[PDB]
RNA sequence: AGGAGUGUUCCUGUUUCCGAGCUCGGUUUCUGUGAUGCUGGCUAUCGGUUCCAACCGACGUC
RNA sequence: CAAACUUUAAAUGGGUAAGAUCCAGUGGUUACUUCAUUGAACUGCUGGGAUUAAUAUGACUCCAAGUGGGCCAUUUUUGGUAAGCAGAACUGGCGAUGAGGGAUGCUCCUAACGCUUGGUUAAGGUGCCAAAAUGCUCGCUCAUCAGAUACCAUAAAAGGUGUUGGUUCAUAUGAACCAGCCCUGAAAAUGGAUGGCGCUGAAGCGGGCUACCGAUACCAGGCCAUUGCUACUAAUUAUCACUCGACCUUUUGUAGCAAUGAGUAGGAAGACGUGGGGAUUGUGACGAAGCGUUCGGCGUAAGCCUGCGUGGAACAGUCUCUAGUGCAGAUCUUG
């Protein structure tokens, strides 16, 4: 997790 | 053609600087001072130095009228001068009074700092020569300088080591050189 | 043409220890290395590549004897090199039989163009 | 270190000397209009709305006033960029800056000079002048001779 | 295995590599001005038209 | 010439009166700077950028306020400036002469061949010619900063007999080199041409 | 040896080409920097820029929106470096005389039969080389789904920047940062 | 561009600027030499100054004195200051 | 500086001397923007690929 | 006398302001404010003003890498007997960086790097090694361990009737004090270091004065690349005096002008090469692929082309599509 992305899943 | 290595480049300078007008103090009292330098400007800087240690004032708050050279009277004949001087050792200060001989004032300062530099080490920085008076035979009290008073001195040329003109110099010679001369 | 020709340089450049190992190959490679020398440029070591060696734009490919070559297979790409004659050579292929060199050498003398290969096959 | 709200103000904070007690009549009558530059001084002998520390001795310009306090923009560098930042503060705390008063006194001078030309052709180009290079007179008075200074121990 | 606690080196260098200034702008922003007030700057916005 | 001449009767005639002719003090300097790139603090690299002195052996001709002498005091030791004369400023002007010529990004560098460059640029305020662009240096015109500003930055080779130390003041007895020369950098600069 | 910044060389930050390989794009071009370069208008010169723009850049203008900017000006050509998509909600389309890059084949339709003439650039070339008496538009460029995301970051004070969410509703970002009861409001 | 050609030296690319060169030149040029027309002007100028160089010569020597009277009397007064505090401490 | 050409008609320069009030106009020869000019050796040198000598340089990664 | 005292109080630094986003005059709006068209803020109109100190100069949004062990130097400075020790402040370097000097040295000095022809210097030097002075000119020094160039590769207290000057007293001589060079103080282990040889009317120590030598720095010029600016269609741009001749552009380009050019981690752009697919142009039993080679050539380079020999059956150019696509390293794997 970094940056401005949808949290994944 | 006149030869540039024998002296040194000193030159006498008389300056004259006088403070500022300002509307509490108008019309203020002049100065003057005999200075020796390599420059018509850095007799200006010595100036300023100096004059900082008198009264109180600076190259910003001051202003100087003008930068008259000076030269001897008459360059032509010898004559003895007295010189007074301080210097700064590496413990701290002293008065010395020299004397030197040559034809011009110029003259005899390129001597001093030479002779000066060469016994006590003293830098040019911190040299300041106060005063140049010319001095009658009479008066020297050095001993060095009452050897050579006196008419009729004689001086015979003792071992004869010429320094050849470039060009005129070659590495190997024949006959083996003559010192003597006669 | 024919124009003045110079080179700036005329050695390759060997690519660094080809002279030592046998493994390392004399075509050039940047060394990438942190401690490497070359990369680094000291004085006394093999130079690199800058574009600063690059030959003039008149000049660029020019042959030393005026043309620019220009590589060619049948006898109808000669015909190609008709109003070019003056600027451009002809050098015939690698792969060409002796038949079908003679017919192109002997084109090419009809139309007054330069081969570079001559007594190619004989 | 220690951070507080008045960490290391001792100096800073202090009253003054002689300076003790409180604000006097004449300096809480002053007006402040918004568009108007203000220094901000903590003064410690009031502690109700004194600013932070930082922004003592900052000019800034009001954009508000609240009934017993007045807002002032000040500006602060945080590495990369200033940014404007809006701070209440007690009446007590802020000074009249004098800062602009050469300014404003200039332009009614200046706009007037501009004006009162009309049919002369303006074209007047009104500039301070920094005060360089000085021309040349003759001057004389009474003299002195000086030489430098022999030393002297004491 | 320290270490080094802190250092303000290079920073000054850092932020003036690149320490931008606000753009002015007209009319000043009334984020944090006095509630009654903005009221009647609404109610004397209104009277006029 | 008749200045020149001027200038003599009036510190002659002062001269027998008893007083002295404080003389004018010098309008224009001519900057040269000294010490390279390399090492320098982020105040004194402004400066030099702002007189136009970017690189190593470069002439500007700038002039003398109270706040132009104050921006000098903080470079003085990367730098050896003084008061040119009409020789040094036709030698310069003639001889190293270049003009800037475009748009604010680019502007060209351009070599003063003829009149008609200085013409187009500076024909608002007079100075059609390049003589009348050494007027306007010499005297200090209403119109310095136009034409001052409109030469690119001279560059001039390495002083033929070299400096003496570039550590060192020209004032200290020494003989060193930064500072400022009132006058001698005249001679220096007709040895960089 | 130069104390310069970047010794520059310094680039300029705008596109410098036509980056399409359409090849009526680029005959378009050469037509517009011919007439840019020759005609000294600048109009021409602005209408070449904005043909070499990217897609979201040539955003679509509604029919019922170029009516309203070419409300009082009903005389003047509506030129539109984009597209021209019919609005449905506009029941009787105003008439005009458009030029754009295209029009959507409801749109071309719904000008032409209400008594409306509808160019292309090149046919624009002929009447109006300087543009004389023309109107140039374009849509908003700030207005589309993935400009919502950008600005301050979501979860700092005084944002209206939308998330990165993978569904809507509750039960995804609406409890600890959005509620003063879940820790903060922010 | 072939080449930039040169200012002071040539003289058709000179005198394009600065077209009052080709005249000043033969100004300091012909008044050097024994031709009369401009060289009456310098010998002149020359013995009108040169008798006025003999007219001031007087006040010349005078302003020579009143440097080295002044500073020998300095040199004068400052070794009896010495001599005085000798005397007066012991 | 170099594949030809014609030639100064315009242009700047230097120059013949005629008139108008140091400055401008008209006129004749000469030279530039429009200059490469004369001459010799070799038809093997020049040049190139290889190896060798000499003076100076030259001691992947965390 | 005071880091945890202060009446007083510097330098160097820090804030704000220096007009077109302005100034004044006059009317309106308002639940605010006033005792009150009194104010306040905002607005309509009407004047006044174009850069109102110096100098220089064209000035958001998105996406993402690497990095989060640092070290050194001058000045400031805390702990410590001190440290090539530990911890800070400001700026500059090294790291990421060569070139010339300091004999030799990541950090000192000069100075920052496209390929080069000529000229000039910088720091630093000129007896020889070693390019340039056994140059000129004036002092001091004799060492039975002389001395010899910043950072730097150690020296002190205390002495000297060794010598060279100075300061100040006392009768020619006699004290006292000061500072130059030299000597004493000055002891370590392989054989050894002003870098060496050596040097004493210096080739030593402190000064002068000319010229010279010395960088990839500076200056003018030629070529290569980058950035920026110009100019290119009633398409015969054709060389900026004018005809013929030869090169010359495919504006996803050419031609012209100017300035610029170091680079690890990292980012982007244009090329070179390999195995297959599609399209197209071809080579080959009179010899394809591969291999070898001082026959060679072209390109800054990756690489490409080609003579001769061997070889004996298939291969290549161009535009596109695709990938099990480029090796010196892994205590790499197999031989």
């Amino acid at each position: 997790v970094s940056k401005n992305n949808v949290l994944p899943n | 053609k006149a030869d540039p290595t024998l002296q040194q480049k000193i030159s006498q300078y008389q300056v004259v600087g006088r403070k500022q007008p300002t509307e509490a103090e108008p019309n203020p009292s002049l100065f003057r001072m005999r200075l020796f330098a390599r420059n018509k400007v850095l007799a200006v800087s010595k100036f300023w130095y100096l004059l900082k240690k008198m009264k109180k004032v600076k190259k910003s708050t001051g202003e100087i009228l003008a930068v008259n050279e000076i030269r001897e009277k008459r360059p032509t004949f010898v004559k003895n001068f007295g010189v007074w001087l301080r210097y700064d050792s590496r413990t701290g200060t002293h008065n010395m009074y020299k004397e030197v001989r040559d034809i011009s004032q110029n003259g005899a300062v390129s001597q001093l700092y030479a002779e000066m530099a060469g016994r006590h080490r003293a830098l040019p920085s911190n040299i300041q020569i106060i005063r140049v008076a010319e001095i009658k035979a009479s008066q020297c009290r050095r001993a060095h300088m009452q050897q050579l008073f006196d008419s009729k001195l004689k001086l015979p040329a003792i071992r004869r080591i010429f320094p050849t003109p470039k060009d005129k110099k070659s590495v190997f010679c024949a006959r083996k050189p003559t010192l003597f001369l006669h | 043409v024919k124009r003045s020709i110079v080179k700036k340089r005329v050695k390759s450049f060997p690519r660094f220890q080809s002279d030592r190992y046998k493994r390392v190959k004399s075509s050039w490679r940047k060394p990438k290395g942190i401690d490497c020398r070359v990369r680094r440029k000291f004085k006394g070591t093999n130079t690199m590549p800058n574009i600063g060696y690059g030959s003039n734009k008149k000049t660029r490919h020019m042959l030393p004897n005026g043309f620019f070559k220009f590589l060619v297979s049948s006898p109808k790409d000669i015909e190609l090199l008709l109003m070019h004659n003056t600027k451009f050579a002809a050098e015939i292929a690698h792969n060409i039989s002796s038949r079908k060199r003679r017919e192109i050498l002997e084109r090419a003398d009809q139309l007054n163009v330069l081969v570079l290969n001559r007594s190619a096959r004989l | 270190t220690s951070f507080g709200k008045r960490a290391r103000t001792r100096q800073k904070f202090s009253k003054g000397f002689r300076r003790h007690g409180m604000p006097a009549v004449s300096r809480l009558l002053v007006i402040h209009k918004k568009g108007d530059y203000v220094d901000i001084v903590c003064d410690p002998s009031v502690q109700k709305g004194m600013p932070y520390s930082y922004y003592h001795g900052r000019t800034g310009i009001v954009f508000n006033v609240t009934q017993r306090a007045v807002g002032v923009e000040v500006n602060k560098v945080v590495g990369n960029r200033v940014i404007k930042k809006r701070i209440h503060v007690r009446l007590e705390h802020v000074r009249k800056s004098r800062c602009n008063e050469l300014f404003l006194r200039r332009v009614k001078e200046n706009d007037a000079a501009h004006h009162e030309a009309h049919l002369k052709g303006e074209s007047i180009k009104t500039k301070r002048q920094i005060p360089g290079p000085k021309p040349g007179c003759f001057v004389s008075g009474t003299m002195e001779v000086l030489e430098p200074a022999p030393f002297v121990e004491s | 295995a320290k270490s080094k606690n802190h250092t303000n080196h290079n920073q000054n260098k850092k932020a003036h590599r690149n320490i931008k200034k606000p753009q002015r702008k007209r009319k000043m922003s009334t984020k944090g001005m006095c509630p009654k007030f903005l009221r009647n700057q609404r109610a004397c916005k209104r009277g006029m038209m | 010439r008749k200045e020149r001449e001027n200038l003599i009767k009036l510190k002659r005639e002062a001269k027998a009166k008893g007083g002295f002719y404080k003389e004018p003090e010098a309008k224009v300097i001519l900057a040269t700077r000294i010490k390279g790139i390399n090492k320098l603090a982020p105040k004194p690299k402004m400066i030099l950028r702002l007189f136009r002195l970017r690189q190593l052996h470069n002439a500007v001709f700038i002039k003398v306020n109270k706040a132009t002498i104050e921006m000098l005091k903080a470079v003085q030791p990367f730098i050896t400036y003084g008061y040119p004369t009409l020789k040094t400023i036709r030698q310069l002007i003639y001889k190293r002469g270049y003009a800037k010529v475009g748009k604010p990004g680019a502007h060209s560098r351009i070599r003063l061949q003829a009149n008609d460059i200085v013409s187009q640029h500076l024909g608002k305020y007079g100075i059609h010619g390049v003589e009348d662009l050494v007027h306007e240096i010499y005297t200090c015109g209403p119109y310095f900063k136009q034409a001052n500003n409109f030469l690119w930055p001279f560059k001039l080779n390495s002083p033929r007999k070299g400096f003496t130390s570039k550590r060192h003041g020209y004032n200290e007895p020494r003989k060193g080199d930064w500072g400022n020369r009132e006058e001698m950098i005249n001679e220096l600069v007709q040895r960089m041409i | 040896g130069i104390d310069l910044e970047r010794n520059g060389r310094k680039k300029k930050g705008g596109r410098r080409t036509v980056k399409s390989q359409n090849p009526y794009l680029r005959l378009l071009v050469k037509l517009y920097q011919f007439l840019a370069r020759r005609t000294n208008s600048r109009f021409n010169a602005v209408v070449l820029k904005r043909l070499m723009n990217p897609k979201r850049l040539k955003a679509p203008m509604s029919l019922s929106k170029l009516a309203r900017h070419m409300k009082g000006k009903e005389d003047h050509i509506a030129v539109l470096v984009g597209s021209v998509t019919d609005d449905i909600r506009m029941v009787h389309a105003p008439k005009l005389t458009v030029c754009a890059l295209r029009f959507s084949e409801t749109a071309r339709r719904r000008l032409e039969k209400a008594g409306g003439e509808c160019l292309t650039f090149d046919q624009l070339a002929l009447r109006r080389p300087k543009g004389s008496k023309c109107v140039l538009l374009r849509a908003a460029t700030k207005s589309r789904e993935a400009d919502k995301h950008f600005g301050a970051a979501p979860g700092t004070p005084g944002s209206k920047a939308r998330p990165y969410v993978r569904s809507t509703g509750r039960k995804f970002e609406k409890a600890r940062g959005r509620r003063k009861s879940r820790g903060y409001k922010n | 561009r072939g080449q930039k050609k040169n200012l002071l030296k040539n003289h058709a690319v000179l005198c394009r600027v600065n077209p009052a060169a080709r005249n000043l030149k033969i100004l300091a040029r012909l008044a050097q030499t024994e031709g009369t027309k401009q060289r009456a002007l310098v010998l002149r100028k020359k013995q009108a100054n040169r008798e006025e160089h003999k007219k001031h010569r007087q006040s010349a020597r005078r302003f020579a004195a009143e440097i080295r009277q002044a500073f020998s009397d300095k040199m004068a007064a400052e070794l009896e200051a010495a001599a005085r505090r000798k005397a007066e401490e012991a």
